[PDB]
């Protein structure tokens, strides 16, 4: 019999890198306010 | 979700958890072995003590 002391089995394990670095975002358009003075399209009338 | 929700032909593989298993689902995507077994060794040399 040979003994297993020197070629034990081996077990594997990732070193996982953390979200804390990075992480996905989200992109927010900011609407141009029209509670600001923004403007607005016109009609034309004709007094005949 | 519950292993009931698993389609019955996902049942035949192995089925991971998350965040339970990440490792595992890291270690499956980089195809690695979680267990390294060693070489396999010659077979041992019989001895005999006669009687």
């Amino acid at each position: 019999v040979r003994e297993p002391g020197s070629q034990a089995c081996l077990a594997i394990d990732p070193l996982v890198g953390e979200e804390g670095g990075a992480a996905v975002a989200k992109l927010e358009p900011h609407l141009q306010p029209r509670g600001q003075p923004a403007p607005q399209p016109l009609h034309t009338l004709v007094l005949a | 979700a519950k292993k009931e929700h698993v389609p019955t032909w996902l049942q035949n593989t192995h089925v991971y958890s998350w965040p339970k298993n990440k490792k595992n689902i890291l270690l499956r995507l980089l195809r690695e072995e979680e267990f390294v077994a060693p070489p396999r060794g010659p077979l041992p040399t019989l001895q005999v003590v006669p009687l």
